[PDB]
């Protein structure tokens, strides 16, 4: 399940596993809220290993990283349109998701076009293809993740309110882990073994009191990877296992 | 949109293939064509 | 003006017509239909390449008519992308 | 009857009604300014089935959410080399649009040479072509409808002045959200049984005072859309007949 | 070279004497230009003037400085040939080009870019022009109609508009009367709105207008001159419901609230 | 494990101690960050990492983060399956997929659009990617480094770069010592340069540098010298153009009309 | 690698300095940066550089800065495999391509786009191939010539110029003398024109130039310098007419309205 991997930032992180979990029986289409950075295909993870998703393929796609003017055209279905002839062309990852689980990343910064396809494909069922003249609604897990507020790019126009409030049923919010401070020494020594593992160290030094209170001030925008990424690039630098760390050097740019 | 000339992009096929009634009609044939007509009428009973 | 002596024309059978839903037989009648649709096809062939034809004649007379205003011995060069662009249809087409 | 979903139960409701019908035999333009949601496509859609043509097809679906050349090309459609080459000749909102009754929401948006057009079609009966080679012609009726001061824009000019007199034969005010004041809990029974219905609960567990008083002091910016969302969230929650409805779910937005 | 009176009014003021004059101009093929503000049936002007000539066989279309796309209404303006553009399936024609040998209204020409200024008087009735990937120029005949709400003269003063096109323009200039200075047309015009309404409402009978109401009109400025007035006949009429009796109410601003 | 060592010529007592890092740094193959400027140069430090890694034996092919197509940058970045599009008939390798198990320098990453930004964007984590012509996705292990000359935090509180990558990327970052930091090897880059460059000349042989020259090169700020400096010294060559007389004068700015 | 000896020769001393530098250069293979004004007879001195070039057979590449389309510019820079885009079927040679091996002489270098200075570092950057659609880079041996008429320091302050492409451009500056600089050369450039104008206008002889024509050659600042002094000799060669008196006034101004 690899979800010890995650570990939680709390029990309350923990509860909201237990209410996801709850919610993965349900293949309905789902909304994912979290900070930027922070670990949100983890939350992806559980929901592939949903048992009805054990079964099928999972197939996640960055809507914000995937676009290209035909790529337009190529998510669309063309399961049989074939105008230079390639009717087989399926209509990508929307066809191949077919049967296991979907999810839509970075889903926020999308063509408009994009966006009202996907909500009239969630719209009632597929069918009338642009090739096969009948499209079929495959019964394929789906769900939305996004990091921003997209009630303000409505509110300026530039989300589209139908599919917003049409996913606004299944909604899960990813809290901050800087507010849990609890597992952030747990994690940390969890990247600390890894680190010595990889990098052949007898060892894990550990930190310092300096070094727990340090990681307290810093703010950590980024905590799932930024941190972690802090946290490997000083067990690198440090290069000394007779001592526990206790100087840690987040801002790269900061000179000395 | 805009006005441009950019030359990458998708397109799709040409004028589509094998229309071989077409191809004998833009040639001429003139007597050759009435010939042709005349054994297609014999082929065709509902043509006169 | 084409020549309408040489101009070819093709009639339908009417009494054939006039025969085809009145069949009881399944297999007369899919024939019939199968002529009806054949003969269709070649008469709209024929008809297209009159105009055509007739088409292609007009811009070459509108291009003739300065050739022949200039006579034979200045007929104004001519070319066969000229002549295509007159008209609509592809230059294999005009050739 | 089409079930009379979302009756209003106002007075000033019946009246609008009453004019409505009375308006709907009249094939003239008209023009609608309201509050969010509220069903006002609703209305529209009730009166183009209150019109004699009801088997006449009505598209509308004309939210302004396009760019400015993207909302006149959806308006114009496409053309062979359109757009200074386009590849599909699309008929375009103005073809689905010919026949019947057309609605066009939040109409303020577009520019004022789109509105101009509008207009002139409007005015000359001959539909505009985005090729512009071509004559084109088209009968149909036209529903208008935008949210802020007409008036006020004209002061600015932002607006053709000419345009927004033709078009508003017959404005169509609607009263706020707020102005409602006992149709909240007969809509809040109707979400309660048509969700029990969908949902395929046994029963509306029935409200309690603390909901009943959370809606009182709800602000229910959203005249449609919030209700509706909220009922449907909270009924999400629940899932249960058993206990009578008494937590509220307030903001979708809402964290920890 | 029929009659085809179409929606001729208003006679009782000078329009009549104006419509007399511009006859004489219907034969001429030289620049036109309209004066007036908004609803003033410049449109109507303008195509009975086009209709007035045999000419009027010929092409006679109107066309609006609505900026669109500019690139696009470049395009039309010169006319795209195949292949000018990415994508460009075909050649499209001029907007121009689409009519040649008959009539063409210029309108918006207050609100005319000054680069669409310059391109259209770079043809300032030269005749000759070349299309968007042209290989030769092309020589087309037209009489153009221009018509505007503004004081050109004053915009030229201030610069705004384009001098050489004024004086390219504007053999003639069509000033519309004041609409809201026809008093005596008013009532015709009224009364012709009313059968034409009757037309349409299909009730039994027009009860009248009583006086209230045409003395409500008389205080109306009406800034909508020939629009707005069959606009507020229309909604007066619907408003009064029951043509029992003359109606004396006049529905002045929709926008305003009904009570 | 082999090093050709390429050309050093860096004695500073830090620019040893950034290499000894760089060579602590060279096992490890996570994204790594330069900032490199004109003045420092070192477009090289990247390919020495790179021929330190095991890599060397794969491709060091380095990403030039400008000057891409904006057309077909996507192709650009994943190739086309030999369905391709229907301008292409055969199958396009794609540049990313043409690097694999080996160094990849994005050079000049302040330079790439937004629009680049987003491309690039889950191509790092993800790894997998489909070809213009569709197919199955592959994720391919490769060194990931890139290298700019400004400021990114700047770039991030001005919002121009996208801050969700800079921040996923650049593992470790590299700060070249400035050429007005450096301040040692001076003399000696110098004539390392004089000996390459007559050479180029055919010239006799090196004159020497006076005193009154170094005393102006000490002087001198030569805030940017990485290349600036051989270039500066190439043309203080060709107007001395003497191998008799020792050098003494320099053109310091070919600016001043003098 | 030739004498080719070229009759536009700058007859100053100053401008035997520069030819000098020019011949020591023309042996060197880095790249560098003509200063000077326009029509300073900038062209010419590349002509001289790239004759000069041990490279004879050398290609010359005009490298015309604001030519760009900027649509596809770097495609025409780059060059491109067959079929590298749509519609593509032959591989397209890039214009460093093209002249591989030979000698750009970047023309209006100062009118470039910033997006177009980041394609010409890259270039300068240790060039290689890197066409559109190339799956494997190379290098080419072509010597590069900078040349522009505005303060290249001064718009790096502006921010207009990369500071590194700058840097990267110019191993040397070859800064043109000025017209003010020169001097006394101006006679026998006058002379030059003359027999020129001669010869093409058929003319008997050059009549000459009297005292006053002088004085004023002395009073007159050439802005244009050969050009400006092309230009006024041009002018007055026309107005002279009949060769039977010397010349002894010109034409300051050919746009004048004195007159
Ligand atoms: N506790 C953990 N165990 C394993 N992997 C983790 C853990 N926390 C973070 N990660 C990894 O760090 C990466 C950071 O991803 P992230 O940037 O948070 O995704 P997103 O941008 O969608 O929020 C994730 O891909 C995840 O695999
Ligand atoms: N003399 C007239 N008789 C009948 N109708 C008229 C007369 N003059 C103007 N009209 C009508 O008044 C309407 C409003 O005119 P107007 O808004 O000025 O048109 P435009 O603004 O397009 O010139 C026109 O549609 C025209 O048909
Ligand atoms: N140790 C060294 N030996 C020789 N040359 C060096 C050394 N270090 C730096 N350089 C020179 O410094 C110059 C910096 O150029 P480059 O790194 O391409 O600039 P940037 O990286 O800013 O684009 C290189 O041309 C290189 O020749
Ligand atoms: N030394 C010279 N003697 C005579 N004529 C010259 C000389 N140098 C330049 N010219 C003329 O002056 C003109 C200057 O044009 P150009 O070379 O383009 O100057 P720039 O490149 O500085 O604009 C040339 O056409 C050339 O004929
Ligand atoms: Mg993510
Ligand atoms: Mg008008
Ligand atoms: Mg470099
Ligand atoms: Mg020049």
């Amino acid at each position: 399940e690899y979800k010890d991997n995650l570990l939680g930032e709390a029990n309350s992180f923990l509860e909201v596993l237990e209410q996801v979990s709850h919610l993965a029986p349900l293949d309905k289409p789902v909304l994912i809220i979290g900070e930027r950075g922070t670990g949100k295909e983890l939350i992806a993870s559980r929901l592939h290993y949903l048992s009805s998703r054990w079964q099928g393929p999972f197939i996640s796609l960055n809507c914000a990283a995937l676009n290209e003017n035909l790529l337009d055209s190529e998510l669309f279905g063309h399961e049989a349109g074939a105008f230079t002839g390639a009717q087989k062309r399926h209509p990508g990852r929307f066809e191949r998701a077919d049967g296991g689980t979907l999810f839509l990343d970075e889903l926020a910064t999308a063509p408009m076009m994009v966006q009202e396809k996907l909500l009239r494909v969630i719209e009632y069922g597929e069918l009338e293809r642009v090739g096969g003249s009948q499209p079929l609604q495959v019964n394929v897990r789906l769900v939305c993740a996004t990091n921003a507020d997209l009630p303000a790019m409505v509110n300026e126009g530039t989300f589209r309110a139908d599919l917003l409030d049409r996913l606004a049923f299944d909604v899960v919010q990813l809290p901050p882990l800087r507010e849990r401070e609890s597992d952030i020494m747990l994690m940390a020594e969890y990247f600390a073994i890894q680190m010595c593992r990889e990098i052949k160290l007898p060892l894990f030094p550990g930190f310092t009191e300096r070094a727990r209170e340090t990681l307290l001030n810093y703010r950590w925008p980024g905590n799932i990877r930024e941190l972690k990424n802090v946290v490997e690039r000083s067990v690198y630098r440090h290069g000394t296992s007779d001592y526990p760390l206790d100087d840690i050097i987040i801002d790269p740019f900061k000179r000395r | 949109m805009k006005q441009g000339l950019q030359l990458r992009l998708s397109q799709q096929l040409a004028m589509t293939p094998q229309l071989q009634q077409a191809i004998r009609l833009l040639q001429l044939s003139t007597l050759e064509l009435q010939q042709e007509l005349q054994q297609a009428l014999e082929s065709n009973p509902l043509l006169e | 003006e084409l020549n309408a002596d040489s101009i070819p024309r093709l009639k339908i059978n009417q009494q054939y017509a006039a025969m085809g839903n009145s069949a009881r037989n399944d297999a007369d009648g899919q024939f019939i239909r199968s002529n009806l649709q054949e003969a269709r096809w070649l008469i709209k062939s024929l008809e297209s390449r009159n105009d055509t034809l007739l088409r292609v004649s007009r811009c070459i007379v509108e291009q003739q008519q300065a050739f022949f205003e200039q006579g034979e011995e200045y007929m104004k060069p001519m070319v066969l992308a000229d002549i295509a662009q007159a008209v609509e249809m592809h230059e294999s087409t005009i050739s």
